[PDB]
RNA sequence: UGAAAUGCGCAGAUACCGGGAGGAACGCCGAUGGCGAAGGCAGCCACCUGGUCCACCCGUGACGCUGAGGCGCGAAAGCGUGGGGAGCAAACCGGAUUAGAUACCCGGGUAGUCCACGCCCUAAACGAUGCGCGCUAGGUCUCUGGGUCUCCUGGGGGCCGAAGCUAA
């Protein structure tokens, strides 16, 4: 993501400590990854990256509340 | 014929035979020699590093009349000889030239290679 | 080739020049190097994409570690359908060697090796060394970042070695 699309997502997410912001960033990155994965099914190594992001998101929600 | 003095020498080695041809700065060949050119018969003449040596010299000497002095050597292909001598086959030619009297400006390996023409046999591939 | 022979060549081979077609691999750089969780990954170009290090210490405020079963990935060979097939080459067909040669050597050669989609799931899958964290002399070479850059500091790769450990 570019265009500071990241920044905009960050700013829009919140003044807060960005745990929720983090959730947003992760969802955004994940979606793109899922998108990437739509193609390049073969790309296993990339998938691993998704594994981390999805994992971290899942974990954060639990930790958060 | 018309003195040149500076030119190119192409050494084309092969497992079968060595053929060297000298050329102008332009690329047009002045003269050429091979193991066949000298009277040596097919097996021995053709490859034998000795032959390559003789051919190299014959090429230079003939070129000397052309008034050749300095030359750029280009090596194409690999090959040599069966002979007991070390017989790199190609190297001897490269040597004979340096010695022949012509000053060799440079030795360059530009052995051509196919993109991938056809399958080689001969235990290759 | 140890010597050879099979083999190819006068329908002209080999060696040489030019043109074309096709497949596979990617010399030098290249390392004693780098990347990845492993398997593994090296022509160049663009796009898509994962991991990772460092500086600032700015934000959250224990959100951490490991992880049975699951799920996924997993060299080669191998399997299914289709494609491709230059070189190589199990099987196979010959030549030689030998006491014999179902081998090693030489000439051929099919599957396969390549691509796609699906399957198989193994290995000396090795560092033969599970993951995380803390603590315990140094020296030397190296890759990558920062610094007040003849050295200090962080991450990685090697060598030698304190204490200690070890049956060695």
């Amino acid at each position: 993501i570019t265009g500071n699309k990241i920044m905009r997502i960050l700013k829009s997410n919140g003044l807060a400590p960005e745990i929720p912001e983090d959730l947003y960033y992760l969802i955004k990155k994940a979606v793109s990854v899922r998108k990437h994965l739509e193609r390049n099914r073969k790309d296993k190594d990339a998938k691993f990256r998704l594994i981390l992001i999805e994992s971290r998101i899942h974990r954060l929600a639990r930790y958060y509340r | 014929d018309n003195s040149q003095v500076f030119g190119v020498a192409r050494i084309y080695a092969s497992f079968n035979d060595t053929f060297v041809h000298v050329t102008d700065l332009s690329g047009k060949e002045t003269i050429a020699r091979v193991t066949g050119g000298m009277k040596v018969k097919a097996d021995r003449d053709e490859s034998s590093p000795y032959a390559a040596m003789l051919a190299a010299q014959d090429v230079a000497a003939k070129c000397r009349e052309v008034g050749i002095t300095a030359v750029h050597v280009k090596i194409r292909a690999t090959g040599g000889t069966r002979t007991k001598t070390p017989g790199p086959g190609g190297q001897a030619a490269l040597r004979a030239l340096a010695r022949s009297g012509l000053r060799i400006g440079r030795i360059e390996d530009v052995t051509p290679v196919p993109s991938d023409s056809t399958r080689k046999k001969g235990g290759r591939r």
